[PDB]
């Protein structure tokens, strides 16, 4: 088990770590989070009270090193950092325990979710989708926009993630305009698969990843990023077995955890329906079907 | 953006543009088989490519020979269509090749766009005006080399005859277009009114009569007369 220590906490904000969220008080003695499962990416998000726009956190992994957050009056935000000196930092989060100032990250012992949600997400691919390399831990925000929403400004802040495109060279090969348009098999398992991504587990990491800033940040091109790789696959007629049957459990738990309220901007209509009723692999989503029906109705 | 009533003017400006109608590509008759099923027969069909400012007109003969052994015709048939129009504006000169094509039916976008990639300066454009390019085979000097042919071929033709020599190319476009929705709305009548006199002559050369300009101005009256009479009989009027 882990923690990520707090220096104190000088302005009210709902902090989020990974699915769980707590209400934090104008300086109020919170100190951080204990007992955070190693194993897997994790993100500590943040919504200040005075302004409910920009949601903002932080990806990292607590075998990557230790890190603790602090609060910048003069930025004006929750920052994270990393502390070199391990004795200094045992000693911070060992006083903090014994003075009990820290949540528990609350996991329920049944409960996979966490895991199915970030089954392929590694802390090494989001460090190259957000380029920072001078710390171990990522930013992200409500606001940044995708490389590909730049090509249609600054690169330093950019979500890198591949740019996927129906209607582009890479996708369609000269003289089979209408075969490659129409079955993207070839655009998925040979420019993407094995040409770009190189597997499958890669791809699913960042399929997962872009579903998980739009979720926790409403992020917008994260979400058009996720829908573009849904739709890849859905979209092809030759797909593995193996990543059929995975989509349909990784697609499961995001819908399942998706806040209600929020289908209404995360979920693209025309996406959705094509992928559960018109395309190769409407008949390979059964669980995600099952699950989109009972829950979802009015968008489909 | 879409072309409509408010844009369009542009069509007779010095940029490069051709329309593309694909109505008349898959062409079928339908019939009853022995057993008292229903089959279709194909027919030999074109692309209707013109370019509005001049009258150029790309009439690429589509042969029934295309569609041996395919399936979804219709399907396809969009996507032949934007096959063959990329190969036009390929095998034009870089100076006459399109800047803009506009296409009458949206659903030619997806597949001329994906054939255009080669081209990301030709914007592909959808049209709001519902234009009566179906009625081309009913002129009778098109509907007979499309029905001849034995091959695919391409046959070039100057939609306007020699209009342009006394008007200009927004009067030319809109008799055309006169013309071509009455032959749509009662091609009987519409040919009628073309031929009635016999001492007004087709030139070999041309699709079209030879009509004096006070000619023209009593068969366009009569074309539009047909047109409005039409109307009040489909809706009671």
């Amino acid at each position: 088990m882990n923690t990520v220590p707090f220096t104190s906490a000088p302005i009210e904000v709902t902090i989020g770590i990974d699915q769980y969220s707590f209400n934090v008080k104008e300086n109020q003695p919170f100190h951080g989070i204990k007992d955070i499962p190693i194993g897997h990416v994790h993100v500590i998000h943040f919504q200040h009270a005075d302004n409910s726009s920009m949601r903002y956190g932080y990806w990292f992994d607590c075998r990557m090193g230790n890190f603790y957050i602090q609060y910048d009056p003069k930025d004006g935000l929750y920052k994270m950092m990393e502390e070199r000196d391990g004795a200094k930092f045992e000693n911070i989060v060992h006083n903090f325990k014994e003075r009990q100032m820290m949540v528990s990250y609350p996991k329920i012992d049944e409960d996979d979710t966490w895991y199915n949600l970030t089954e392929f997400v590694q802390m090494d691919k989001i460090r190259k989708i957000v380029r920072k390399d001078e710390n171990q831990f990522s930013y992200v925000d409500s606001s940044m926009t995708t490389v590909q929403e730049n090509e249609l400004s600054d690169p330093a802040h950019s979500l890198n993630y591949t740019v996927i495109n129906f209607k582009s060279r890479e996708a369609i090969r000269p003289g089979h305009e209408m075969e490659d348009f129409l079955d993207k098999s070839y655009y998925l398992n040979t420019v993407m698969l094995q040409g770009i991504f190189k597997n499958s587990s890669n791809y699913f990491g960042e399929l997962q990843f872009a579903f998980l800033n739009a979720m926790f940040f409403g992020n917008y091109g994260s979400s058009l990023q996720w829908h573009a790789m849904i739709e890849l696959i859905c979209s092809s007629a030759t797909v593995p077995k193996h990543m059929l049957d995975k989509l349909d459990e990784i697609l499961y738990y995001q819908i399942k955890t998706l806040p209600e309220q929020y289908s209404d901007i995360l979920l693209n209509e025309r996406v959705w329906n094509i992928c559960l009723y018109s395309s190769f692999q409407k008949n390979s989503l059964h669980n995600t079907e099952k699950i989109m029906e009972n829950k979802y109705p009015e968008l489909l | 953006g879409a072309m409509n009533s408010s844009n369009y003017a542009e069509l007779f400006n010095n940029d490069i543009k051709l329309f593309v109608d694909d109505t008349n590509v898959y062409r079928v008759t339908v019939h009853k088989t022995f057993e008292g099923n229903v089959a279709t027969k194909a027919i030999n069909g074109c692309i209707f490519t013109l370019n509005p400012k001049t009258g150029h007109l790309f009439l690429k003969i589509i042969h029934t020979s295309v569609w041996a052994g395919q399936k979804r015709l219709s399907q396809l048939a969009k996507w032949k269509t934007a096959e063959e129009v990329s190969a036009l504006v390929r095998s034009l000169p870089k100076e006459e090749q399109p800047k803009q094509i506009i296409v009458t039916r949206k659903a030619m976008l997806d597949p001329l766009e994906v054939h255009m990639l080669d081209f990301p300066n030709i914007a592909i454009r959808p049209t709001e005006l519902r234009l009566p390019f179906s009625a081309a085979m009913s002129i009778d000097k098109l509907s007979d080399v499309v029905m001849k042919a034995t091959e695919p071929q391409m046959v070039l033709f100057n939609i306007y005859d020699d209009w342009l020599d006394r008007i200009s190319s927004y009067t030319a476009f809109s008799r055309l277009t006169l013309l071509l929705r009455a032959l749509k709305t009662n091609e009987e009548s519409a040919k009628m009114i073309l031929l009635s006199d016999p001492t007004i002559t087709i030139k070999s050369y041309h699709l079209w009569p030879s009509f004096t300009d006070e000619q023209w101005i009593t068969i366009e009256s009569q074309m539009r007369d047909l047109i409005l009479t039409e109307y009040g009989r489909k809706y009671n009027v």
